[PDB]
C-alpha cells in the first residue's frame, strides 16, 4: 500500500508520499514502524533526488518537504560534480525560489521555520559548492533584498549564520583544506558589506525576530573577524545597552559578549582597554536595573525555574567568569572601577549559591582561578577580602561528601553503607579542596572563625543536623595542611573535644554513625597532630580497632580504611619504640590480630594484614623485618601448612567447599602483604612457594576434571569458580612480587623456571573456556622484569600461548574479552624485550604473528586497537635495526606490503577513526622505509594500483595528485596527516579537485 | 496522561539503545546490535503530577545506519545527546550532534549524558566535559549497567516539560495478585542449568 | 482574638524484607534477563491474610514482581550460584496482565538467600490456611 511510492516506473504519487510521511510522524506502532522503513528506502535511492522538485510545489506536507531537501542534501553533498550543468542551475533556482515564496507568505513564514531553515542550510550546501567562483553576486543580491521585505532581511541572517558555521565552525573534517581556506578568503574579502547590512538593522530595527537572527549571526562572526569590527564601531555599546533591556535579545546579546570577553586584547591599546571596561559597566548595569539587584536570592530564582531564568542565570554565571577571568585587572587599579569589580563578584557569590551541580562546577573553576592568582600575585588579595570571606561561607557550607566517608543516609531517615561509590562527586570534592586551601591560607584567621563558630552552634544545638555537621566536618578535613603546627594543635583538640561530646549526646545507631564517620575522617586528615602526639595516636588506633567489632557495616568498613590512611603516613611511629611503651606498637597490633579482625570480613581482614605490611617494611633491620613478617604471617601460615597435609593426603578435601574459600582467603592475605611489602616479602614467599605452586596443579586437574564430567557449565558452578580463584590469586601474587623484585637473579633462578613448568602447559592443554586469561597477564610481567635475562624462557612462553589464544580471538572481536586484551599486551612487551623469540618462530608461525598484529587494528576496542597499531610500529623498527640480512629483506618480500594495504584499509573504513593519529604515524614509518633505500617507483605502482581499485570512484590524476603528495611529506607528519584527511574527504565525494593535495607545496 | 516527543542521539556504541531497554524492561543487554534509522519506543514514568508519557525516538549512531538523520528530530519536545566516557572520540562528536539536533529544534531541553562510568579506565575526565555550559544542557554521569543517575535524564526532562522543578517520581499502585502442569517443569530445567549472568557482582 | 493560619500497600504487613535482584528466563533466547533491582518485600494483607511478594526498582519504584507466593511453588538452585533461587510462577501482574515467568531472584549472601527461602516457605503455609 504504502510502498507504491518505492516504484520509480510509474510517476511518483505525492498524496500518497504526504500520507507515508505523515504516518511515519503521527503515526505509532506497525504502521509508523513500516512507514520508517519504506521512507529510509525511499531516500536511499539513487534517484530520489529527481522527485524532489515536484514535492516541493504540490505537497501539502512540510515534513515530506522536509525529507526532500535531506535528499537533495545528500546529493549536493557526494555527487554535485558529475551533475551537468542542467540540473545545478535549476536546483538552485526553484531552492532559491522555495526561500522567496516563503518569506512573501507571511503565514508560511511564520509557522513552517523548520523547512525555512532546512531549506537554507540546503542553499549554504549550494554555496559550498558553487560560491563565489560560480556566483560572484550571491552577497551584493543578498543585500539589495534585505531592503525589500522585513521577512527577507531576517531570513537572509539565517543564511549568513549558517554559512559562517558551516565554513568556520564546522569545516575542519568536513571538507579539504584546500576547499575550506578558499571558502573562509571568500566570507573575509565580502564581510565588511555583510557587517554594514548587521550593522545597519541593529541601529535602526524595531522587529525583534528580525534583530534576533541578526544577533544569532553576529555570535558566529564574532568567532573569527577582525577585532576592528568589534572595538572601532559602536556594536559594543549597542549590545551592552540597546539590547540587553529587552528579554528576547538579552540572551544572545549576553552570549555575543560573551566571545568579546574571551578575546585576547592588545595589552598597549587604551582604547580597547577603555572600551573593554565600558561595554562590561553597561552590562552590569542593565543586570541591576532590568532583571535583578546584586542582593537578589538567585538561588531562589533558580529553583522556581521560571520562564527562562534558569538559562539567564547560566549564562550570566558564563559571561563574568569568562570575562573576569580575562579582563579583572582592567578593574583593580582604579578606584573608580572598584565598586563594579566587587558588584560583579557579589553577583557570583549569589550565583554560587544555587543548587545545581553543573553550575556550581561553573563558577567554582572561576574562584580557582582567583584564588590562586590572589595566591601568588602582590597587593591583589586586599581588594577581595569580603569577596573571599563570603566565599569561605559558600564552600564549608556546600562541602560534598569525599570518598572516604563510606556512611549515607537514604529514603527512611536511616544511615546506612553506601551501595555504589559516588565517582562523580569525587572530582568536584577535590575541587572544593584546592579553592577552601587557598582561601585559608589569604586567612587563615578569618576560615578559623568561621568553623569553630559553626561548630558551637552545632553543640548547643541551634542548628544541629546531620547535614550541618557533615559539610563541617568535610571542610575541616580538607584545609589539613594550611595552618600552622601549634595552631592546628589547639585547633583539632577543639574539634575531637566538640566531636566526642556530639557522641555522647547524640543517641540512636543512625546519629553514632554520623558522628563516627565525621571524626574518623578528620582524624585520618590530620597526621602530623597524631604524629606529634603518640597518646593521640595510640588512642586513635585502639578506638578504630573497637569500631571493627561495631555491627554498622559502615563504621566497620570505614575504620579499617582509615586506620590504613593513618599507617600510611604515621608508619615510622609504629616500629619505633615509644616512651612509656615495653614494645613497638606494631608487636601489640599483630599480637591481638586475631581478636582484632574476629568480626571482620575477608576484604577487611585482608586490608589489616596489607595496613600491617606498610608498617614492617619501615623496619630496615632485615632480622627485625623478617621476623616480624614470619609474626604477622603466623595465622595463615599454620592454616597452609594445615593444608598442605591434607592437599597431600586426600585431594578430595579440594571439593569441600570451606576449604577452598580457605586456601583463597589465606592466598589472598599473602597478596595483601605482598602488595604494601615488594621486594621485602621475599622470605614469606619461598616459605610457601615450591607448595603454591603443587596446590596450583593439584587445583588445574580437578577444574579439567569438573568440565569432563559436567560439560563446560561447570565453569560456571561455584565450585569451580572457587578453585579458579585460587589459580588466579597464585597467578596474582607471583606477578605482584616479580613487579617489586629488586634482586632479579633470585626471580630467574628461583622463580621462574617453577612457574612455567606449572602454568604454561596447564593453560595450552585447557579448553578455551577453563584457560584463565590471568596467566597471560602474568607472563606479560615476567617479561616486562626479566624478559632480558630469559630467552628460552620467552620462547617457551610463546609456544604455549601464542597460538591457541590467537585461535581463540581470531573468529570475532566479542569472545573471550580479557584474552583478547592481554594476549596483546604481552606480545607487546616480548616485541620490545626479546624480539629474538620472534626470530625462532618458524615461518609459517611468523606469518600468524603478522595475521594476528593486523587483527588488532580492526578492532573497535582501544585496549586492543592501541596495542596492536604499536606492535606493527615497534615490529618495523626491530626490522630496520637488523640491517640487510636475509630476515630483513625476506620480511619486506612477505609483509610489508601486507601492512602497507592493511593500514590503508583502517584509515580508509569510517570505522576505526579512534585510532587515526597511530595509523597514519604507521603508514609514514612504512612509506619512509622505502624513500631511503627503485624501490620507489614500485611503491607508487602498487599503491596507484591498490587505491583504484579500492576507490574507483577516483580518477586517476586524484590518486595520482594524492601520492605524489603522500610521498613528499612522509617526514612531516603534521602535513602528512592533512594530507590523509584531505583523502578520507574526497573518497566520500566524486569530483574532488585534485590540486587540492598541493595545499602545503 | 501527558506525551512528550524525546529523541536520543549519539555515536554509535555510546548505549543509547542498552539505556532505553533498562528503563523499558530492566535488563542490561551486553551485545552491541547497531540500530538501524530508528526504534521508537514509549516509556511511562509515575510522578505526584501525574504519569508522564515520552515517546522515545532511539537512533543509529553508525553512519551507514542514519537513516533520515535529522528528519527524526522534528517536532522533538526534549532530546538526550549520548556519549561514552572511555572514548574520547565520542565526546568529540558532541558538538556535531548538537549542531544538527538544535537546527532543528531550536529550543528544547537537552541533556547530555557520559555514560558508562562503570568502567574503571575512564578516558574523557570529569574536568573536561564542559561542552553543556554555552548550550545550556544538563549533564549528567551515568552507568546503563549500573544504573548510576539512570533516572536523572528523565527527571530532569520531566521537570521541564511540566514546568514543576519539585515534580519526583512515586510507587506505582500495586493492584492485588490474583490465586492460582507439563511444559512448566520442561521450561523450569533448562532456566535452572542455563547459569545467571554477571555471577560476580555485590547483586 | 482568633487568626485564621496560612501505593495501595497500606492495608498490609511487611512480614520479610530483603534486597535482591530479579531475574526472568526468556525461553526463545534461551538465556536470563534482568528484571529489577531493589527491596523485595513479603506482604500480608490484614484482610485475606494473603501473603504476596512485592519488589520495586531503586530510583523509579517501578513494579518489577506482584504476585501471590502460592503453596505449590517450590525453589530450586541455578546450577551457577549459592545464592541464588529460581521458581515458576503463573501469574504476574508487575507489568499488567496476568503473565507466567520463570523467575529467578538472587541476593548478596547465601545467608541472605536462605532466609529467603525459610520466609517463603512460612508464607506459603499461611496462604494455605
Ligand atoms: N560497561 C558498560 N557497557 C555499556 C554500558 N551501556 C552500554 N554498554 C554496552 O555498549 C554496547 C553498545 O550498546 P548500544 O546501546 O547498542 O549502543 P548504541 O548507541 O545503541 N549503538 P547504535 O547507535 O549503533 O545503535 C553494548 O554492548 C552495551 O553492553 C554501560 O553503562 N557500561
Ligand atoms: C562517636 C562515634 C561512635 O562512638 O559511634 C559508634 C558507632 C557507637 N565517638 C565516640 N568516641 C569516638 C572516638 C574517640 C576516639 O578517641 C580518641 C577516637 C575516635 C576515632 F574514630 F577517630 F579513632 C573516635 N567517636
Ligand atoms: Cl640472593
Ligand atoms: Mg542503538
Amino acid at each position: 500500500s504504502m510502498e507504491g511510492i518505492l516504484d520509480f516506473s510509474n510517476d511518483l504519487d505525492i498524496a500518497l508520499l504526504d500520507q507515508v510521511v505523515s504516518t511515519f510522524y503521527q503515526g505509532s506502532g506497525v504502521q509508523q514502524k513500516q512507514a520508517q522503513e519504506i521512507l529510509t528506502k525511499f531516500q536511499d535511492n539513487p534517484d530520489a533526488w529527481q522527485k524532489a522538485d515536484q514535492i516541493l510545489q504540490f505537497s501539502t506536507n512540510p515534513q515530506s518537504k522536509f525529507i526532500a531537501l535531506s535528499i537533495l542534501d545528500k546529493l549536493i553533498t557526494r555527487k554535485w560534480k558529475l551533475l551537468p550543468n542542467d540540473h545545478r542551475i535549476g536546483i538552485r533556482n526553484f531552492v532559491v525560489g522555495m526561500i522567496i515564496s516563503m518569506c512573501q507568505d507571511d503565514e508560511v513564514f511564520k509557522t513552517q521555520k523548520n523547512l525555512i531553515n532546512k531549506s537554507d542550510l540546503t542553499l549554504v550546501q549550494i554555496l559550498k559548492q558553487e560560491w563565489p567562483q560560480n556566483w560572484p553576486e550571491f552577497i551584493p543580491e543578498l543585500i539589495g533584498s534585505s531592503s525589500s521585505s522585513v521577512n527577507v532581511c531576517e531570513n537572509n541572517m539565517i543564511v549568513l549564520k549558517l554559512l559562517s558555521e558551516e565554513v568556520f565552525d564546522f569545516s575542519a573534517e568536513q571538507m579539504t583544506q584546500a576547499k575550506a581556506l578558499h571558502l573562509k578568503n571568500s566570507m573575509s574579502k565580502e564581510f565588511e558589506q555583510i557587517f554594514k547590512l548587521c550593522f545597519q538593522v541593529l541601529e535602526q530595527g524595531s522587529s525583534s525576530s528580525l534583530i534576533v537572527a541578526t544577533l544569532e549571526s553576529l555570535l558566529r562572526y564574532l568567532h573569527w573577524i577582525p577585532y576592528r569590527y568589534i572595538y572601532e564601531t559602536n556594536i559594543l555599546e549597542l549590545l551592552s545597552t540597546k539590547f540587553m533591556t529587552s528579554p528576547d535579545t538579552r540572551a544572545i546579546t549576553l552570549k555575543c559578549l560573551t566571545e568579546v570577553s574571551n578575546l585576547k586584547i592588545p595589552q598597549d591599546n587604551d582604547l580597547i582597554k577603555r572600551q573593554t571596561v565600558l561595554f562590561f559597566q553597561n552590562t552590569l548595569q542593565q543586570i541591576a536595573t532590568s532583571v535583578m539587584p546584586v542582593t537578589a536570592d538567585l538561588k531562589a530564582t533558580y529553583a522556581n525555574a521560571n520562564g527562562n531564568d534558569q538559562s539567564f542565570l547560566q549564562d550570566l554565571a558564563m559571561f563574568l567568569t569568562t570575562y573576569l577571568a580575562r579582563n579583572r585587572a582592567l578593574l583593580e587599579s582604579d578606584e573608580s572601577l572598584r565598586e563594579l569589580l566587587l558588584n560583579a563578584h557579589q553577583y557570583l557569590i549569589q550565583l554560587s549559591k544555587i543548587e545545581e551541580r553543573e553550575l556550581f562546577k561553573t563558577t567554582l573553576d572561576y574562584w580557582h582561578n582567583l584564588v590562586a592568582d590572589l595566591f601568588y600575585e602582590p597587593l591583589k588579595k586586599h581588594i577581595y577580602e569580603e569577596i573571599c570571606s563570603q566565599l569561605r561561607l559558600v564552600i564549608i557550607e556546600n562541602m560534598v561528601r569525599p570518598e572516604e566517608v563510606l556512611v549515607v543516609e537514604n529514603d527512611e531517615g536511616e544511615i546506612v553503607r553506601e551501595f555504589v561509590k559516588e565517582s562523580d562527586t569525587i572530582q568536584l570534592y577535590k575541587s572544593e579542596r584546592e579553592v577552601l586551601v587557598y582561601l585559608t591560607h589569604l586567612n587563615v584567621i578569618d576560615t578559623e572563625e568561621i568553623m569553630i563558630s559553626k561548630l558551637a552552634r552545632q553543640i548547643d544545638g541551634s542548628e544541629w543536623s546531620w547535614h550541618n555537621i557533615n559539610t563541617l566536618s568535610w571542610a575541616i578535613g580538607s584545609i589539613s595542611g594550611t595552618m600552622s603546627e601549634d595552631t592546628e594543635k589547639r585547633f583539632v583538640e577543639t574539634v575531637i573535644k566538640d566531636l566526642l561530646d556530639l557522641c555522647v549526646k547524640k543517641r540512636g545507631k543512625d546519629n553514632k554513625a554520623v558522628v563516627a564517620s565525621d571524626i574518623m575522617y578528620v582524624v585520618g586528615q590530620y597526621p602530623r597532630f597524631l604524629k606529634a602526639h603518640w597518646n593521640h595516636l595510640r588512642t586513635v588506633i585502639l578506638k578504630l580497632f573497637e569500631f571493627m567489632h561495631e555491627t554498622h557495616e559502615g563504621v566497620q568498613d570505614m575504620a579499617c580504611d582509615t586506620f590504613i590512611k593513618i599507617v600510611q603516613k604515621c608508619k615510622y611511629h609504629f616500629v619505633i619504640q615509644q616512651p612509656r611503651e615495653s614494645e613497638p606498637f606494631i608487636q601489640t597490633i599483630i599480637r591481638d590480630i586475631q581478636k582484632t579482625t574476629a568480626d571482620l570480613q575477608p576484604q577487611q581482614v585482608h586490608t589489616f594484614y596489607k595496613a600491617c605490611g606498610i608498617i614492617i617494611s619501615e623496619e630496615r633491620s632485615v632480622a627485625e623485618r623478617n621476623r616480624l613478617l614470619s609474626d604477622l604471617m603466623q595465622l595463615p601460615n599454620m592454616a597452609w601448612d594445615t593444608i598442605v597435609e591434607q592437599s597431600t593426603a586426600n585431594p578430595t578435601l579440594l571439593l569441600d567447599s570451606e576449604t577452598v574459600k580457605i586456601i583463597a582467603n589465606i592466598i589472598k592475605t599473602n597478596v595483601a602483604v605482598c602488595t604494601s611489602m615488594g621486594a621485602d616479602f621475599y622470605p614469606q614467599l619461598g616459605h610457601i612457594y615450591y607448595n603454591m605452586l603443587q596446590l596450583y596443579r593439584a587445583v588445574s586437574s580437578m577444574i579439567s576434571a569438573q568440565v569432563a564430567a559436567e560439560g563446560l557449565i561447570a565453569t560456571k558452578t561455584p565450585k569451580v569458580r572457587g578453585l579458579r580463584t585460587i589459580k588466579k590469586e597464585i597467578l596474582k601474587l607471583v606477578e605482584t612480587y616479580i613487579s617489586k623484585a629488586r634482586n632479579l637473579d633470585d626471580v630467574v633462578k628461583v622463580l621462574v623456571e617453577p612457574l612455567l613448568n606449572a602454568v604454561l602447559e596447564d593453560y595450552m592443554n585447557n579448553v578455551p573456556d577453563a584457560r584463565d586469561a590471568e596467566v597471560l597477564n602474568c607472563m606479560t610481567t615476567v617479561v616486562e622484569k626479566v624478559g632480558h635475562m630469559i630467552p628460552q624462557g620467552v620462547i617457551l612462553i610463546l609456544q604455549s600461548v601464542f597460538e591457541c589464544t590467537l585461535d581463540m580471538i581470531n573468529k570475532d572481536f566479542t569472545e573471550y574479552p580479557e584474552h583478547r586484551v592481554e594476549f596483546y599486551k604481552l606480545l607487546k612487551v616480548i616485541n620490545e624485550k626479546s624480539f629474538a623469540a620472534f626470530l625462532e618462530l618458524p615461518p609459517a608461525a611468523f606469518k600468524l604473528f603478522v595475521d594476528a598484529i593486523c587483527w588488532a587494528f580492526k578492532h573497535n576496542n582501544r585496549d586492543v586497537e592501541v596495542n596492536g597499531l604499536q606492535i606493527a610500529l615497534d615490529l618495523v623498527k626491530n626490522i630496520e635495526r637488523m640491517g640487510n640480512v636475509p630476515f630483513a629483506n625476506e620480511f619486506h618480500k612477505n609483509y610489508f606490503f601486507i601492512f602497507v594495504s592493511e593500514t590503508f584499509f583502517v584509515l580508509t573504513d569510517s570505522d576505526h577513526k579512534s585510532g587515526f593519529s597511530k595509523q597514519a604515524l604507521l603508514l609514514m614509518k612504512l612509506i619512509s622505509l622505502v624513500y631511503d633505500n627503485s624501490n620507489q617507483v614500485y611503491l607508487s605502482q602498487y599503491l596507484a594500483n591498490m587505491l583504484s581499485n579500492a576507490f574507483p570512484h577516483l580518477t586517476s590524476e586524484q590518486i595520482a595528485s594524492f601520492l605524489s603528495a603522500l610521498t613528499k611529506q612522509c617526514k612531516d607528519l603534521v602535513v602528512f596527516k592533512g594530507t590523509l584527511r584531505d583523502f578520507l574527504v574526497q573518497i566520500k565525494e566524486v569530483g574532488g579537485d585534485p590540486t587540492d593535495y598541493l595545499f602545503a607545496e | 496522561q501527558v506525551q512528550f516527543k524525546l529523541v536520543l542521539v549519539g555515536d554509535g556504541g555510546t548505549g543509547k539503545t542498552t539505556f532505553v531497554k533498562r528503563h523499558l524492561t530492566g535488563e542490561f543487554e551486553k551485545k552491541y546490535v547497531a540500530t538501524l534509522g530508528v526504534e521508537v519506543h514509549p516509556l511511562v514514568f509515575h510522578t505526584n503530577r501525574g504519569p508522564i508519557k515520552f515517546n522515545v525516538w532511539d537512533t543509529a549512531g553508525q553512519e551507514k545506519f542514519g537513516g533520515l538523520r535529522d528528519g527524526y528530530y522534528i517536532q522533538a519536545q526534549c532530546a538526550i545527546i549520548m556519549f561514552d566516557v572511555t572514548s574520547r572520540v565520542t565526546y568529540k562528536n558532541v558538538p556535531n550532534w548538537h549542531r544538527d539536533l538544535v537546527r532543528v529544534c531550536e529550543n528544547i531541553p537537552i541533556v547530555l549524558c557520559g555514560n558508562k562510568v562503570d568502567i574503571k579506565d575512564r578516558k574523557v575526565k570529569a574536568k573536561s566535559i564542559v561542552f553543556h555550559r554555552k548550550k545550556n544542557l544538563q549533564y549528567y554521569d551515568i552507568s546503563a549497567k549500573s544504573n548510576y543517575n539512570f533516572e536523572k535524564p528523565f527527571l530532569w526532562l520531566a521537570r521541564k516539560l511540566i514546568g514543576d522543578p519539585n515534580l519526583e517520581f512515586v510507587a506505582m499502585p500495586a493492584l492485588a495478585p490474583p490465586e492460582v502442569a507439563a511444559q512448566y517443569e520442561h521450561d523450569l530445567e533448562v532456566a535452572q542449568t542455563t547459569a545467571l549472568p554477571d555471577e560476580d557482582d555485590d547483586l | 482574638i482568633h487568626f485564621e493560619p496560612v501505593t495501595m500497600e497500606e492495608d498490609e504487613e511487611v512480614l520479610y524484607k530483603v534486597r535482591a535482584k530479579l531475574f526472568r528466563f526468556d525461553a526463545d533466547a534461551k538465556e536470563w534477563k534482568e528484571r529489577g533491582t531493589g527491596d523485595c518485600k513479603f506482604l500480608k494483607n490484614k484482610k485475606t491474610n494473603k501473603v504476596r511478594i512485592l519488589m520495586r526498582r531503586d530510583k523509579t519504584l517501578k513494579i518489577c514482581a506482584n504476585h501471590i507466593i502460592a503453596p505449590e511453588y517450590t525453589l530450586k538452585p541455578n546450577v551457577g550460584s549459592d545464592r541464588s533461587w529460581v521458581y515458576a510462577c503463573t501469574a504476574d501482574i508487575a507489568e499488567g496482565e496476568a503473565e507466567a515467568f520463570t523467575f529467578a531472584i538472587r541476593f548478596g549472601s547465601k545467608e541472605n538467600a536462605d532466609k529467603f527461602k525459610e520466609e517463603f516457605e512460612k508464607a506459603q503455609e499461611i496462604n494455605k490456611k
